[PDB]
């Protein structure tokens, strides 16, 4: 769904 | 504090992609990453060039196409508490054996083994040490897939933990996933 993770490059959904 | 540790390889160009996707350069600004690590088959200069951008300390080993002969066919770097060893990985057959990369593990005698060839992204802990595939960076085609997904990995290292984080192209837009890895 809408399953978002914070990275140090930036916040992106998840793959899967 | 922490260590950036960009992981990548299996670009294959010029031959058989033209550039890293726009929305990977747009993510990998130059001073933000410490360390590249790179699996190889650049597959020439220009790429290494572009690298040469993005961080201080550069490592690459040789790829079964790249033009510089002179890459390492393996190399054991050391960030923080971490000792990471780095092969191109088609000296191994079967492509990606497991019980070969594990025998690689021990005789490097590293605590994260990453490997490339097969562009196929892994990033799992077996054994208690960590393996990682990156996949290709631009998606580029193999002989034996049906479908490559444009992949790198970055780490991110914090004392005994590193947590690993994929970043794949899917449709035209970036998604990831997210790993972690302590040293037991």
């Amino acid at each position: 769904x809408t399953t978002i993770y914070w990275t140090p490059l930036g916040t992106f959904p998840r793959i899967r | 504090d922490r260590m950036l540790v960009l992981v990548l390889g299996d670009l294959h160009i010029p031959h058989r992609c033209n550039s890293l996707p726009a929305k990977f350069k747009k993510l990998l600004v130059p001073g933000k990453i410490q360390h590249i690590l790179c699996t190889g088959n650049l597959c020439t200069k220009e790429s290494y060039d572009y690298l040469k951008t993005l961080a201080g300390d550069v490592h690459i080993v040789r790829g079964d196409f790249d033009e510089n002969l002179n890459y390492p066919e393996q190399k054991v770097v050391t960030v923080g508490q971490f000792k990471i060893g780095l092969i191109h990985g088609h000296q191994v057959i079967p492509w990606g054996d497991m019980a070969s990369l594990a025998l690689l593990q021990r005789q490097f005698d590293v605590d994260i083994l990453i490997s490339g060839h097969t562009h196929k992204f892994e990033a799992f802990e077996h054994e208690n040490k960590f393996y990682i595939n990156p996949g290709s960076a631009t998606g580029a085609y193999n002989a034996l897939e049906t479908n490559i997904i444009p992949s790198f990995v970055l780490m991110d290292i914090q004392a005994s933990t590193v947590v690993t984080y994929v970043y794949q192209l899917i449709g035209d837009d970036v998604k990831v996933e997210r790993i972690e890895y302590k040293k037991p």
